[PDB]
């Protein structure tokens, strides 16, 4: 064939990926963290947003910091050859490199760590994509006039 | 023969490095608002990095904290785009 | 009426956050080689975000480190792109 | 005049702008750290490349970090008004978020600080690249096999 040039990722496999929302309202009343007002209204933006670009969209709720390990755990060990990409998108309280479970906090790392390019095999090479929405630390910006 | 382990990942970041995060309560926060505005306008048209970056300049333009407490009063918001990706990434074909 | 005081910067990071850097004595950074590299051959055609993504599948594909100490062999670098800027940066006009 | 998009930062003001290149070396044998063997060859690499890109390049050799720091405020204080952005250029150790002087670390943010929307006003809406070639931490790389 013609000339071939490498510089867009393949997006034509069977299946676009897997979009997976950890949405996360409510939190122990122990940890004192505050309700998430709102956040229904972003998981519910997403969920509509990516299912529009033919992803595989799941919406968690509400998980602790041991239910979201173990969902990125399972989701890594996943098959994902048919796959073009993944998709994970975050919507919690957070501090710089942490997301919050319901119950405690979760290193953002530890997370991204399942889907390295020589632990989840059938995403190697293919763009691992992470939305978070989370503080990530307690800086104001003021802001300058233009 | 290999690549990085970390290659092929993009962290689209709500916020800054060491920055809070603006929510409305109502409308949502206003990163996602402004995500899924650009993504549903130009998934189609625009590579994912320009994607973004429109994203950015809707955060930062459109976007102004109000509140009884001085202290969180008119504050402003800049996304953080974080690529390892290694190509262009269009979500059509 | 205002913009976010942290708006408009780009931190082109020659690692992954944590990562070490690598460099070859003779030849420079795998990094700086790559970007000028690409900068010479893509600031006339494409967007800045555009080319440093080149250099990130440059410094990702072309280069892995060789020693005799076991510790620091066979490995590999990813580049860093983090950017806050509000639109697209063409080097020329 | 027709329609007009503002999707891309104006780059026809009458200078490209200052390239900032700071490249160390040699360091203070009291820090204990190693000479950067190569970085004039990094050095000269993009001295060139940015000349050929119409930036004013300034070549800065063996910084303190007290020499950083005030170069940078010096800098950041100069009027930028007819130039289109601004581009500095690290070559030194380093660990995440610092740069090393010959004699010290330097906060990365202290000096990013100085070119703030608001700290530099005529680089307000301009675009400010930070090249940094210099370590975030010791984690190496294994890799995985394609
Ligand atoms: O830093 C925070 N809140 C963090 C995380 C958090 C929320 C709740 C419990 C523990 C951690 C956030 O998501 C924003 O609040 C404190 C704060 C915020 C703004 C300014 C000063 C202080
Ligand atoms: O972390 C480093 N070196 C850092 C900074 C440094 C250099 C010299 C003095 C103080 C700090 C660097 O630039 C790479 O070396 C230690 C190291 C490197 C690789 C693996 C393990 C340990």
């Amino acid at each position: 064939s013609g000339i071939s040039l490498d510089n867009s990722y393949k997006m034509d496999y069977p299946e676009m990926g897997l979009c997976i929302i950890i949405n996360n309202k409510n939190f122990h009343k122990s940890t004192g963290m505050t309700s998430r007002s709102g956040t229904d209204v972003d998981a519910a933006n997403l969920r509509e947003t990516f299912r529009n670009l033919k992803y595989e969209v799941r919406n968690k709720n509400d998980l602790t910091r041991e239910e979201i390990v173990e969902l990125m755990r399972d989701v890594s060990k996943e098959d994902h050859s048919k796959r073009s990409s993944f998709v994970c998108v975050l919507l919690s309280h957070g501090e710089e490199g942490i997301i919050f479970g319901t119950n405690g906090p979760v290193d953002l790392k530890k997370i991204t760590n399942f889907f390295r390019g020589d632990r989840c095999r059938s995403l190697t090479g293919k763009p691992k994509l992470f939305i978070i929405q989370a503080c990530r630390g307690t800086e104001l910006d003021c802001g300058i006039e233009t | 023969h290999k690549i990085p382990v970390e290659a092929d990942f993009l962290y689209a970041y709500s916020t800054a490095p060491g920055y809070y995060s603006w929510r409305n309560s109502k409308d949502g926060s206003w990163f996602i608002q402004s995500l899924c505005a650009m993504l549903k306008q130009y998934a189609d048209k625009l590579e994912f990095m320009h994607i973004l970056t429109r994203v950015n300049r809707k955060v930062a333009t459109e976007f102004e904290s109000f509140s009884f407490d001085a202290t969180f009063h008119a504050k402003k918001q800049i996304p953080c785009i974080v690529s390892m990706l290694t190509k262009e990434l269009y979500f059509y074909h």
